[PDB]
């Protein structure tokens, strides 16, 4: 019975709120650049582009 | 006395009560050590009884 409390007691102490969200691989934070390249070549992908004006 | 053409001492009641009170407490010592060593507890799971099947 002892050990039935001593259960219950350990999930009381895991039942409580984290502090934070976790750490992850924030590691290689991702370039803006290349995206933005990729993206607006594709886009442009066999198009005769003539620059922008007012 | 004769019982029926057959003698018997007339018995002392002390003798079989706790007589019976031998054979019944006997019959709980056994009852009590067929089942130990077989409750398989554990905290976390109750009181299993293993088995060679579900």
């Amino acid at each position: 019975q002892l050990l039935d409390v001593s259960r219950q007691i350990k999930s009381y102490w895991l039942t409580n709120s984290l502090s934070t969200s976790f750490p992850t691989v924030d590691y290689s934070e991702p370039d803006l650049e290349k995206v933005k390249r990729t993206l607006t070549k594709l886009q442009n992908h066999l198009l005769e582009v003539s620059l922008i004006e007012p | 006395f004769v019982c029926n053409e057959n003698i018997y001492m007339a018995p002392n009641a002390y003798t079989l009560l706790a007589t019976r009170m031998l054979n019944a407490t006997y019959c709980f010592q056994k009852a009590l050590t067929k089942i130990e060593k077989f409750p398989q507890y554990n905290p976390q799971e109750g009181y299993t009884y293993p088995k060679l099947s579900n």
